């Protein structure tokens, strides 16, 4: 069962650096006299790193807690532990660290390490009740209060012990490296004397693997796990602890990194080279040797990168008449269609779409926000009347009166659908039968068949000849559109757009946002179709009207024509390079110089 | 992508409750003006209960008043409509419309044209 | 989106098929996100699990 501590009160974070430490084998090969290079999770030379006290003494009573608050586990860990007399016993892992995600602890006792793999429900002071025997005190008797319940277990493990016992200033060093890949928990370790130094000692000792874990679960925060002798019932007013807490842990977060290892004769790693530290580490990872002779070398290559992206797109108030045709004042009868066509003109799909008083836009094949996106070879717009209940009836394979005695609707469309009320444009108080509906016909229509005969349809076995009677009925009926009548009799404007995708020319686009001229800057651009990255200048050349490229004496293309305001402008690559390394012979100094050969020092 | 879809229509006893719903999708309904209308059988549409864009006003038809009770959510974007003590002169299909005020003045008494329309519900009050 | 190479997903969160959030309710444009099938002795070998 767990006991509940003081608040951590947010103790700032304190800093200190790490000379060349961390180093582990990354793999499982041995190797000698070679000098090997690694891509792997490492914890950069000179890092900055977290250190916090055992047992911290802030207040001014005296007051002795904890300091283990949680921190992020961002893709390995590096933990180094100066201790003296065992008060670290274990981590733990997860997400959560709750009921509600699998939890990963880890505990070692006096005797053993017990690694284990649950649903567990964490109190938010985890710590182990220890005390001594009355006659022995060989051995440190634990008692576990780091969880309320274990749930739902999927792994068992028990070796020998992680912490070497620690039973008077011989304070000593242990240092593991949790990584979590591919499911795989990965732990290294090693343990090593020190003197007299308080922080992480300057030196090499590499890491050694010590235990895989076929765990897979997923870790973001951990905690350290202490073990508390005093009592929590009754604190003391000093010495019960351990000289305010000098035994402590640091915390360093590993990243991706290259590293160049030196294996000795027998196979242990005795020297490693950070390779993006500085200038002359990165000579000697290109070089491939631990020493660099005096001269100059090419190590890198300087390459400026583009910040952000162009497009471009042309200036004309002309463009497609979709105003002309939405808005005209006049619109054909419903049985008569009039089919209009709209090609070699830009498309502001936009004004349609962001109108908001078109009652039904549906589109169909095609997203209505990325109709000014694509291209369309032609475009054909269909502007008729029909009542609102019949509205439903325009679509890709339904059924009706319209739908199918009037104009059938094939299943595969790439087109979009728009209405809009009519209401005080289209009716009047006497009733506008200017638009004729019928509702009889010999057969369903074919997909885009327009038909206007008038024919007095035979709906009995006599022929009709024309005239009618028993039996005969002309097919056109009127329509009582008036300014009074329901929300299914009111008139509603529609209009239909079909876009013709096919491998043919493109004469209806969408200018879409021409987005604002941003120059003198290497952008990526993307000019009527060319892609490409580089520097836009003024320039005064002049290109023939009908010209929109210029060519160099090669095929790269140097100038480019606005079309919104002609005044060509041209491109120039934004200056790539690469970067040379001045330095004497690494035995006299490790100070180096850098060059950036072709550029000045302005884009540097 | 304009829609206004009401539900909760069905069948009632007269002296019971029903409570009708309509909400907006591909637009935001908390800006505009909302009004629930009624077309009876072989009536026209009247005005039943309005509500304004931040439902600090409200407009209620003579017949319906002390029965029925208007409420919006602008954070659920729905505009509910309750039913109390309903009658059989209550039946009919049920529209629900939004719109911008067209007058000066912040109550919505008066009528003018609506934006959007849905597809209504049948309310039917028969025992 | 598409997801990553055996990656292992178990949210219940109701997505938003529309603009107006769900909050982890369903009702326009938000449904839960896992549906069930009638696995069936006399349906089509199509359908078979
Ligand atoms: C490490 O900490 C010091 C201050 O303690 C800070 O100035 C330095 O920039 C940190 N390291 C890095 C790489 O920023
Ligand atoms: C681990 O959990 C976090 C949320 O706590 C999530 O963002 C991340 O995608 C998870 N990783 C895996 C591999 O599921
Ligand atoms: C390590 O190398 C030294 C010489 O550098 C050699 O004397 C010693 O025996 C080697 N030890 C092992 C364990 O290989
Ligand atoms: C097209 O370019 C001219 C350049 O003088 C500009 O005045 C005009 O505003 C541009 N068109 C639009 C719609 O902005
Ligand atoms: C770039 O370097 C050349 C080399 O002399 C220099 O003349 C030119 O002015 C420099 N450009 C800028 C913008 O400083």
């Amino acid at each position: 069962q767990c006991v509940n501590l003081t608040t951590r009160t947010q103790l700032p974070p304190a800093y200190t650096n790490s000379f060349t430490r961390g180093v582990y084998y990354p793999d499982k090969v041995f190797r000698s006299s070679v000098l090997h290079s690694t891509q792997d999770l490492f914890l950069p030379f000179f890092s900055n790193v977290t250190w916090f006290h055992a047992i911290h003494v802030s207040g001014t009573n005296g007051t002795k807690r904890f300091d283990n608050p949680v921190l992020p586990f961002n893709d390995g860990v590096y933990f180094a532990s100066t201790e003296k007399s065992n008060i670290i016993r274990g981590w733990i892992f997860g997400t959560t660290l709750d009921s509600k995600t699998q939890s990963l602890l880890i505990v070692n006792n006096a005797t053993n390490v017990v690694i284990k793999v649950c649903e567990f429900q964490f109190c938010n002071d985890p710590f182990l009740g220890v005390y001594y025997h009355k006659n022995n005190k060989s051995w440190m008797e634990s008692e576990f209060r780091v969880y309320s319940s274990a749930n739902n277990c999927t792994f068992e493990y028990v070796s020998q012990p992680f912490l070497m016992d620690l039973e008077g200033n011989f304070k000593n060093l242990r240092e593991f490296v949790f990584k979590n890949i591919d499911g795989y928990f990965k732990i290294y370790s090693k343990h090593t004397p020190i003197n007299l130094v308080r922080d992480l000692p300057q030196g090499f000792s590499a890491l050694e693997p010590l235990v895989d874990l076929p765990i897979g679960i997923n870790i973001t925060r951990f905690q350290t796990l202490l073990a508390l002798h005093r009592s929590y019932l009754t604190p003391g007013d000093s010495s019960s602890g351990w000289t305010a807490g000098a035994a402590a842990y640091y915390v360093g977060y590993l990243q991706p990194r290259t590293f160049l290892l030196k294996y000795n004769e027998n196979g242990t790693i005795t020297d490693a080279v950070d390779c993006a530290l500085d200038p002359l580490s990165e000579t000697k990872c290109t070089l491939k040797s631990f020493t660099v002779e005096k001269g100059i070398y090419q190590t890198s290559n300087f390459r400026v990168q583009p910040t952000e992206s162009i497009v471009r797109f042309p200036n004309i108030t002309n463009l497609c008449p979709f105003g002309e045709v939405f808005n005209a004042t006049r619109f054909a009868s419903v049985y008569a269609w009039n089919r209009k066509r709209i090609s070699n003109c830009v498309a502001d799909y936009s004004v349609l779409y962001n109108s908001a008083s078109f009652s039904t836009f549906k589109c169909y094949g095609v997203s209505p926000t990325k109709l000014n996106d694509l291209c369309f070879t032609n475009v054909y717009a269909d502007s008729f009347v029909i009542r609102g209940d019949e509205v439903r009836q325009i679509a890709p394979g339904q059924t009706g009166k319209i739908a199918d005695y009037n104009y059938k609707l094939p299943d595969d469309f790439t087109g979009c659908v728009i209405a809009w009320n009519s209401n005080n444009l289209d009716s009047k108080v006497g009733g506008n039968y200017n638009y004729l509906y019928r509702l009889f016909r010999k057969s369903n229509l074919k997909p885009f068949e327009r038909d206007i005969s008038t024919e007095i349809y035979q709906a009995g076995s006599t022929p009709c000849n024309g005239v009618e009677g028993f039996n005969c009925y002309f097919p056109l009926q009127s329509y009582g559109f008036q300014p009074t009548n329901g929300v299914g009799y009111q008139p509603y404007r529609v209009v239909v757009l079909s876009f013709e995708l096919l491998h043919a020319p493109a004469t209806v686009c969408g200018p879409k946002k021409s987005t604002n001229l941003v120059k003198n800057k290497c952008v990526n651009f993307n000019f009527n179709g060319l892609t490409g990255t580089g520097v836009l200048t003024e320039s005064n050349k002049k290109f023939l009207p009908f010209q929109q490229f210029g060519r160099d004496i090669a095929d790269t293309t140097d100038a480019v024509r606005d079309p919104q305001t002609l005044e060509i402008l041209d491109i120039t690559p934004c200056s790539f390079g690469g970067v040379s390394v001045i330095t004497p012979g690494t035995n006299t100094s490790n100070q180096v110089a850098v060059l950036y050969q072709g550029v000045n020092c302005t884009e540097v | 992508q304009v829609q206004l879809q009401e539900s909760g229509g069905g069948l009632v006893q007269p002296g019971g409750s029903l409570r009708l719903s309509c909400a907006a999708s591909g637009f935001t309904l908390d800006y505009y003006a909302i009004g629930w209308f009624r077309q009876a059988p072989g009536k026209e549409r009247e005005g039943v209960s309005c509500i304004s864009s931040s439902g600090g006003r409200t407009n209620y038809a003579d017949s319906v008043k002390g029965r029925f009770t208007i409420s919006r959510d602008n954070t659920k974007n729905t505009v509910y409509l309750q039913m109390n003590s309903l009658k059989p002169e209550d039946t009919a299909v049920y529209y629900c419309a939004a719109w911008e005020a067209s007058r000066w003045y912040c109550p919505l008494q008066f009528s003018a044209d609506f934006s959007s329309w849905g597809q209504g519900t049948q309310v039917t009050v028969s025992s």
